[PDB]
């Protein structure tokens, strides 16, 4: 079949194209911000074997987590057109950063201006009340600031290591056809 | 008071909104392909 | 077929040339803003490879969200009429803006004239409860600040380049009227 | 047929005809105030290439949003006599001003007397309680005043341009009677 | 107070609000035509 | 079948290729994240025997609890290519490291700068409250340092062992299809 | 106050974030990719 | 207060958090298995 | 106050928390039990 079988566990470097804000909110696992690499190594196996397998996209997923600064990816799908053919699976990997799992940035927020008018209005109204031997402006503020969520930007042209979870038989487009074409 | 964590992109590359037509962003995409496709 | 796989992750450079205003409020998914960019590149396909598609209308949609000042943007179709066909196709698609997801901006709101009102009252309401030794004013005037909701306005004339998240195979009108005569 | 394929995403230069004020509330894509332009361009298709469609009416609808001060149009029909034969197509097209989506204007609001006189009655309350050592008239004023809505007033003379989200395929009157004849 | 983040739209090209009747509009739709075709 | 009985309790001394950190919280069993090592040794047998199993990817998932400071891995599957042959079944081991079970780590929270302004703002509206002869701030602030939870950093290069809770017989690929045949 | 166990993470290795096309990282990873092969 | 019971393990033996890529670490492994070998 | 009836366990013999790897004690079994056995 000219494609040998890609085990569970091999890994490849691979460098980042489009980045992304990873959202980092307790609800991010939904919403889903894409990002994409492209493969510029070859398959690490484990008995200290390769398959060139270079020059070729992978399309992601992103959503980060706040407590350890790290933007979680799952992966989505690679192609290929080494030759005459075309390739489109899906793979079911991840993407680890520098040893350890998930790209990592610097979790970012913007609730400085809205947060600032809040703390001034309460900080007035608490000293109005005292002194006197606005309040309803603070609740519009705290709303309007209780709509955003930290992200955690990354790049693109950072370096990482796109890897396998779960392996599977690479195959082309056409191989897929003729076999559907059985049932 | 402020916010927590740092407030800031750290790579500013925002948008230019200056107001043209939609006529005259096609004659610009076509100067560009133009001048690309050379 | 005389039109090539378009594979999952291709992009292509591109150019806005009807902006919007990004609804970003907390629902903004649901009431989008239509933009349009066109085609004024060339097709970058996984193994350095492309394939001429230039000069083509390609129809989005879009909706920001206020925590990255970004606005995130779904393609809905493509238009083409490279000879004496035409095409006609969906993409789902989305377009990144210098590396990163969605094209970015700077986001604003109107409330200044109306929420300085409203302070003033409640402040003279206050001062005027104090000094004893209007009122329902200041309601009014809050549920009139409070149906506004931050937008992100794009121009027209950036550049940007979109990048198609699945593959699809380019057909025209005529191929897909055939083969609907099929069934 | 005559009549080439309007792709998905030509757009052509008008002027609008018939102004309207956009109805800007929380409820206004209900309430929709008809609109009118008339065609004074070329309709330009996506490979530099258009089609004479000029000297025609396009009947439209308009509702506005407060946030960005613009006036969403929503396309309801062609009418076109090329000839000695009519035309009347429905287009789901819609509206676009200076490259960004929507016709701009200015917001109007009109509570102006009816909120002073509210505003007076309250802080005269407010003293008269306080001084001691009218008030059921202000309820009356604000319901008074809470029946308006911004409105955005759009003139007649204008330039924009309509764009067709949907493409068709344009078709007279009378091939429209003769396929309708066959079922 | 004021408001959060910037309140201001960055190219402000607004439309003009004259008072001409649709048959005016129309005559000045043929001359534009009419010029744009020579 | 020239490949011998792991038996329940043989272990293999590893290195880990790549870390994670540890969900550290009243719920982490849920959410694991994946690391990986590979195997540098040979497997311990219970009757001081060996067999050569070494240059391999074993796949894990990882999370932590707060009381020991330690990660606890439960392993995932195995990948073998010695020969021409694959292998891939699963393994229901774990990891244990310096004699005990699970890798340890130091436990990190990141709640510094949020925790630092939300006792700073209680601080201040209780002397405000008692000196009179701000408050809703503070509410804010704890909901955003609720939403973090202590993580295990464990890098990429330290010595583990894994070890077989529960005996398996090891087969290759084609093995497993010749017997899946006949059923 | 502050914190319970430590906050600090003992191996700082962050991204960079800068502004470059997607067309510059794709010529940049054949750049890389080029030189790895030689 | 502090805590009840005596506060520490009696074993102090951590790992070492550096940040070396996957690929380091395979040739790590390679070069300790081959060692080990001989 | 303090606990009730006597809070003492009158035989101390606690294990020790050495941290040696799987194969040292595995090593140290084997020795036992050669020793053992002769």
């Amino acid at each position: 079949p000219r494609f040998p079988w890609i085990s569970s566990g091999s890994f490849v470097e691979a460098i980042v194209v489009e980045g992304a804000d990873a959202n980092a909110s307790v609800t991010g696992d939904k919403n889903t911000a894409p990002m994409q690499l492209r493969l510029t190594g070859k398959v690490q196996m484990p008995n200290d074997e390769e398959f060139d397998l270079t020059g070729c996209f992978v399309t992601l997923e992103a959503w980060g987590d706040v407590s350890s600064e790290r933007a979680i990816v799952r992966s989505r799908s690679i192609s290929c057109k080494l030759g005459d053919d075309d390739i489109d699976q899906k793979i079911a990997g991840h993407v680890s950063f520098m040893g350890k799992n998930g790209i990592k940035g610097e979790v970012v927020m913007r609730n400085g201006q809205i947060l600032l008018y809040a703390g001034g209005a309460g900080f007035l109204d608490g000293i109005g009340k005292g002194i006197e031997k606005a309040k309803t402006l603070s609740d519009y503020y705290i709303k309007r600031a209780e709509q955003y969520h930290p992200v955690i930007p990354i790049g693109a042209g950072n370096e990482v290591t796109l890897v396998f979870q779960d392996g599977f038989q690479l195959e082309t487009l056409e191989e897929a056809r003729a076999k559907a074409a059985a049932r | 008071g402020c916010a927590g964590v740092k407030s800031s992109f750290d790579c500013d590359a925002t948008t230019s909104d200056t107001c043209m037509t939609m006529t005259k962003a096609n004659q610009l995409a076509r100067d560009k392909a133009a001048k690309q496709a050379g």
